[PDB]
């Protein structure tokens, strides 16, 4: 009778309680640019998912990705695959249902870029304008590395990505660029520091504080 | 009817805002979040205040004397202290929840749950009752002064004249410890918000000086004068006039209405508030 | 349907001028952001330029900025984008394509075919 | 190019198949639709408010 | 080459022929045919029950045959099966893949379906066990995300995918019997005609195609929408169907005239359409929008039958019971609301 239905509903809700606990504990992440990956860092659940198994038509399955903590956007710093990443990032930032998702931007293949920029192989100035009118910013940390020419182009791609980030997304959007291509195992750590700030900034706005 | 309008207004605003908050959270499941359960505790405490102590305090002020009996006076005083300490400790709990959510986001998400929120509100109400109810019916508050002696025996005297030990211990454990805890947690939250000035764009920087000051401003401007008087009275009674003591008490009652106006400014609240105030 | 017939093109010597006009039918022109996509032989589809509904928000691919300009006539339901100082590297099959959703500031247009809101394009060759 | 021409040929065959189809007058179809709607209007428990006794959701 | 050129020319000639044939069959319009009928007027529907218990946004829903039980699919990874009359849970199914874009309820009331950004249609049987939920069969033959699935009777299920192709699946054999190819964009929604013989399918190419289950070849193509079609539902008679779209429009398409009969749009609506469904008599066409609400449209007068408020997040799924007693809508606020 109704007693059995009530007991079954109570048991289902009891299971859903633990399901709520686990779901709130786990933070989901999207890998876009290059199916499931769960990794533990400082004892907090993290869930990576790459959806490269679908077609290039992206406008209608990405509508399904809006509860994630961040969208991790990886680009190749080397057809013009750069503006294709730029235009994709524009779509992510300005989308109605992706308007509350931060992006952990990763500029991958920097070493491939670095080996590329040591001679006039494919000049960015002749490929992207306003390069000869752009210099490395004063508030920068070039660090000991290659010829200071590469870090000028290194920071130019990050700057161009950021102009899209700062042009919209009043408070629900924040971009977190990073310079990383070599496997060193601290990249996942860089995500933890980025995801911490995303939730922290989410709570600051939610309490009408930031 | 001077006090019949000046004091009838505050109790009405106390009840009008507070029940409007309580019905709003329960009606729409969007506001039934983790943090707003503490908002339910604050609203319930201010509502029982505005229904049990504020209206009777108004009569005790206008009529000039208590007219409900010694047992009713004792119960009214117990409800007064219970509601006041419950409201203050609920503010402290809300501040602690904000601190834990800001400075430890993942730990806050994976640590505090609905069961633990219920435990927290139950514990805070139990502590408020133990601090309020227990040492009153036991007459720990009764002073041994000649002036104090007359008021206890009189059936129309409901004046809170107390010994120094109670006037110090209750004051600290009711206001000063929560005030210090809230000040420290909100200072840490402000420093973290200021650390989040790394937003690269080359009242945004002063926004943290409006939200956090207003939480402390409403609390400090209204309840600090009362417990400052309750402390200066224990050492020497004649400095603070009896008129001022009642005057500062009503400032503390104002937070029962100033609290829904401060903690319910969220756009989710206003969307539910407009649909609740339609009255079609 | 959503037919988008493109015109212009052909063979033009480098350094000349040539104009593309794409006719729109089946949808309200004023409600849609439109953009041009080109595809050089062998290479994939590359976004050229986009223009907002009112013709205010206009952006170009870096390789074509300062040479091509894009303008739309909402009354005539046609989209124009001009050649100036052509180079041999711009030989491609230029397409006129529409943003999938009306009154939206973001697009997901460039796709390896299978995109209905794009015409059949006009072949442009710069060889002289 | 072979895939493109094959797809175009398939589209042409599909369009040719869709070309030769018997079509009824739009007025007749409208009449049939409105006739069905009017005939089954009594049984629809959304056009007219259901009595509270018969409604199982109240 | 020139071969593709004259092939495209022939295709254009055939398109012109189809257009002028459609125009020749346009002697009247639904507006003036319906004009004499009495307006339905204002219809007020109130939330009977709110179904809470899901974690993430609810993406799809489907009523049972008996108008008692509905299944809800959410991106949390759950397939909670509800009981509308007494607002409890019947079953709660944890999904192998966390993202589900579609769920179906078998007409026999014995099987349930799901699927999403995993390219597999998982079938869960609710009867044969001693009390449990287990994956009876997993259908993996799609190269794109599953967007909609519907059981035929008990063993055949048609799935619409983002792979630009629909497919008929034999559950017992776990094999793709027939495939439905001819679309251009991702197929989102398919609706089965009553007394199942043929089904429609609206995709991102702004075109809805009518497919024959046995033949496997589409009969007619209806291209009247400006943008992507996000939903489609069959009119109860079976000679018509209504299609939602991102063009802020719902259009009723007749099967026997191959034409759009009426356009349901208002100048105050900019948002797209998520789900559409007819009423029992077909008088009211219910449509869930991205304007946070679910507008109710009169299916003959093209007038606002009544504004239906509700969820604080976008509505994605909208369904009507077979007996037509109530209308259940699910949104991205993890809430299902029942209205009458
Ligand atoms: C559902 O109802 C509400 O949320 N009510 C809101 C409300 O009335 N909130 C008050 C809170 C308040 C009022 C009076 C005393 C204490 C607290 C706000 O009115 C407060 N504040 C006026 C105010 C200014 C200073 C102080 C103050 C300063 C020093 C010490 C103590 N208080 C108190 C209130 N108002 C402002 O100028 C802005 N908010 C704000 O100040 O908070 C960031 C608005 C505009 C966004 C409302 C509004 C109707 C304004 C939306
Ligand atoms: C007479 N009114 C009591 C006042 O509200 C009060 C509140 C808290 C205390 O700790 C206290 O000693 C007195």
């Amino acid at each position: 009778e109704e007693k059995a239905q009530r007991e079954a509903n109570k048991k289902i809700e009891k299971q859903l309680q633990k399901d709520k606990q686990v779901y709130r504990a786990t933070h989901r992440l999207l890998l876009l640019g290059a199916f499931e990956t769960k990794f533990q860092v400082d004892k907090v659940n993290f869930h990576m998912f790459d959806v490269g198994g679908q077609r290039d038509e992206r406008r209608k399955w990405i509508q399904c990705f809006n509860d994630v903590t961040a969208i991790i956007f990886v680009v190749a710093s080397s057809t013009n695959r750069l503006q294709e990443a730029l235009n994709l990032f524009k779509s992510i930032w300005n989308n109605r249902w992706l308007r509350t998702i931060s992006v952990i931007l990763f500029l991958n293949k920097q070493d491939l870029l670095a080996e590329k920029v040591l001679a006039g192989k494919s000049k960015i100035e002749d490929y992207f304008p306003e390069f000869a009118r752009y210099t490395t910013p004063e508030d920068a940390t070039p660090e000991p590395g290659e010829d200071p020419r590469v870090t000028r182009a290194k920071y130019f791609i990050r700057d161009e990505f950021l102009r899209i980030s700062t042009a919209s997304g009043d408070g629900r959007h924040y971009c977190y660029p990073h310079f990383t291509c070599a496997v060193d195992t601290e990249n996942i750590r860089r995500v933890f520091n980025d995801c911490r700030d995303i939730i922290q900034r989410m709570h600051l706005r939610q309490y009408e504080l930031l | 009817a001077g006090m019949g309008l000046l004091m009838a207004l505050i109790v009405l605003l106390i009840v009008a805002g507070n029940v409007l908050v309580i019905v709003a959270i329960a009606k729409t499941p969007r506001l039934q979040t983790l943090t707003n359960l503490f908002i339910m505790s604050l609203a319930s405490a201010d509502l029982v205040m505005g229904l049990l102590v504020v209206p009777f305090g108004a009569t005790i002020v206008v009529w000039g004397r208590w007219e409900y009996g010694s047992f009713f006076c004792e119960l009214w005083t117990s409800v007064d202290v219970l509601c006041v300490t419950a409201s203050i400790e609920t503010l402290c709990v809300i501040a602690l929840d904000r601190y834990l959510a800001i400075t430890s986001p993942f730990r806050y998400q994976s640590l505090l749950t609905r069961a633990r929120a219920r435990g927290l509100v139950c514990t805070v109400w139990a502590i408020s009752a133990l601090v309020s109810f227990l040492p009153i019916l036991m007459h720990w508050w009764r002073a041994e002064s000649d002036e104090a002696r007359r008021c206890y025996n009189d059936p129309k005297c409901c004046d809170f004249v107390t010994n120094r030990a109670y006037a110090i211990a209750s004051s600290v454990v009711s206001f000063y410890v929560p005030l210090c805890i809230m000040a420290f947690v909100y200072l840490r939250v402000f420093r973290e918000a200021q650390k989040q000035v790394k937003k690269i764009d080359s009242l945004r920087e002063q926004k943290a000086l409006k939200t956090l000051g207003i939480i402390m401003g409403v609390f400090t401007l209204c309840w600090l004068p009362f417990f400052l008087a309750n402390v200066v009275k224990a050492f020497h009674r004649e400095l603070v006039p009896d008129r001022l003591f009642v005057f500062f008490n009503w400032l503390g009652y104002a937070n029962s209405a100033f609290n829904p106006i401060i903690y319910c400014r969220s756009p989710d609240f206003r969307k539910a508030f407009q649909g609740l105030l339609c009255c079609a | 349907q959503v037919q988008l017939q493109e015109s212009g093109g052909g063979l033009v010597q480098p350094g000349g001028s040539l104009r593309l006009s794409c006719a729109a039918s089946g949808f309200t022109f004023s409600n849609y952001k439109m953009n041009w996509v080109r595809q050089a032989p062998g290479k994939g589809l590359e976004w050229v330029s986009d223009i907002s509904q009112s013709g205010a928000s206009i952006s170009y691919t870096g390789s074509v900025k300062g040479r091509f300009t894009i303008s739309r006539d909402n009354a005539k339901n046609t989209l124009y984008l001009q050649m100036n100082s052509l180079k041999p590297e711009d030989t491609a099959v230029y397409y006129c394509a529409r943003c999938p959703a009306p009154f939206t500031r973001d697009c997901f247009d460039v796709t390896s075919t299978t995109y209905a809101y794009r015409g059949q394009g006009t072949q442009v060759t710069v060889s002289s | 190019n072979t895939a493109s021409i094959a797809q175009a040929r398939k589209l042409v065959e599909q369009l040719k198949m869709e070309a030769n189809i018997d079509r009824i007058k739009v007025s007749k179809a409208a009449a049939d639709l409105m006739a069905y709607c009017e005939a089954h209007a009594k049984e629809d428990p959304l056009l007219t408010p259901v009595p509270a006794s018969e409604n199982p959701f109240r | 080459q020139s071969e593709l050129d004259q092939l495209r020319q022939e295709a254009e000639q055939l398109k012109n022929q189809i257009r002028d044939a459609r125009k020749a069959c346009a002697d009247a319009t639904l507006s003036q045919i319906t004009n004499n009928i009495d307006p339905v007027g204002r219809i007020q529907m109130r939330t009977r029950r709110t179904l809470r218990g899901h974690l993430a946004k609810i993406y799809a829903m489907h009523w049972g045959t008996d108008s008692r039980l509905l299944v809800s699919a959410s991106q949390d990874g759950k397939l909670i099966i509800w009981d509308s009359y007494t607002t409890n849970k019947v079953h709660a199914i944890p999904l192998r893949s966390s993202w589900v874009m579609t769920c179906a309820y078998a007409p026999s009331g014995n099987y349930v379906a799901c699927g999403g950004l995993d390219n597999i249609c998982s079938i869960y049987n609710l009867k044969t066990r001693e009390g449990n939920v287990r994956v009876s069969r997993e259908l993996a033959g799609h190269t794109g995300y599953l967007s909609c699935c519907r059981f035929l009777d008990d063993n055949q299920i048609v799935t619409s995918s983002g792979d630009t192709t629909c497919a008929l699946w034999d559950i017992e054999t776990g094999q793709q019997t027939t495939t439905f190819t001819g679309h251009t964009g991702d197929v989102m929604s398919l609706s089965l005609a009553p007394d199942t013989r043929l089904f429609v399918s609206g995709a991102c190419d702004a075109s809805a195609k009518l497919w024959d289950v046995r033949e496997g070849m589409c009969r007619q193509t209806f291209t009247g929408h400006e943008s992507d079609i996000n939903a489609i539902c069959f009119f109860p008679n079976g000679n018509a169907f209504a299609t939602g779209s991102d063009d802020a429009t719902c259009r009723l398409f007749d099967l026997r005239a191959d034409q759009e009969l009426m356009t349901y749009s208002h100048d105050n609506i900019i948002c797209g359409i998520t789900s559409v469904s007819f009423s029992k008599s077909g008088r009211l066409l219910l449509a869930g929008y991205d304007d946070f609400n679910c507008n109710v449209w009169d299916a003959l007068k093209a007038d606002r039958a009544g504004v239906l408020a509700g969820h604080d997040n976008r509505v994605s799924c909208l369904g009507v019971t077979d007996d037509g007693m109530a209308v259940a809508t699910g949104s991205w606020d993890s809430f299902l609301k029942i209205w009458n």
